[PDB]
């Protein structure tokens, strides 16, 4: 019974990282002069 | 106290270095910290002058931002960048001015004029350019 639930563990599995944690990444966006007209530029 | 200092070298900063015809990615930190100052200096009102002859002004600060967009600098942000230029030395050669004829026998290390007792807040740190003198 409780033999199998107390001998079936196998050591805590260790995570092998695919990708790294990301959280931020780069998007291109269109910005405008004081004026407030288009600079045909993205950054 | 230090925090003028940074005012003062940051006020030459934008006097000297914003030229027509530089690259902006040369002054990229200093637009910056330009406009992260006005953002800080604005929307408050200094007094100054009241003992002995000294002409007593007010000051109040509404002002823009300098834009962040042109690949090249051109003649109207250096005209623009001036105007607010000659507005703040003004302040600071008129709060040293105050400051210098007005002494305590006791404490002397600690801000005498309105203008840098006001200074001393921990609002007013979010300038403090470099102590290099």
């Amino acid at each position: 019974s409780i033999l199998k639930k107390l001998e079936d563990i196998k050591p805590e599995q260790a995570k092998a990282q695919t990708k790294l944690f990301r959280i931020f990444e780069p998007r291109q966006k269109p910005i405008y002069i004081a004026n407030g007209e288009k600079e045909r530029r993205n950054r | 106290m230090d925090v003028l200092y940074s005012l003062s070298k940051t006020l030459k900063d934008a006097r000297d270095k914003i030229v027509e015809g530089t690259l902006y990615s040369n002054v990229s930190d200093l637009i910056q910290q330009f406009n992260q100052m006005i953002i800080t200096m604005n929307g408050n009102e200094f007094q100054t002058g009241g003992i002995g002859n000294l002409p007593i002004r007010n000051w109040n600060f509404n002002f823009g931002l300098l834009g962040t967009t042109l690949l090249n600098l051109d003649a109207n942000y250096v005209e623009t960048a001036r105007n607010t230029i000659d507005y703040f030395v003004d302040f600071v050669d008129n709060v040293c001015m105050d400051e210098m004829v007005r002494e305590s026998q006791r404490n002397g290390i600690a801000p005498q004029s309105d203008s840098l007792r006001k200074l001393s807040a921990i609002k007013f740190k979010r300038i403090n350019f470099d102590n290099s003198s």
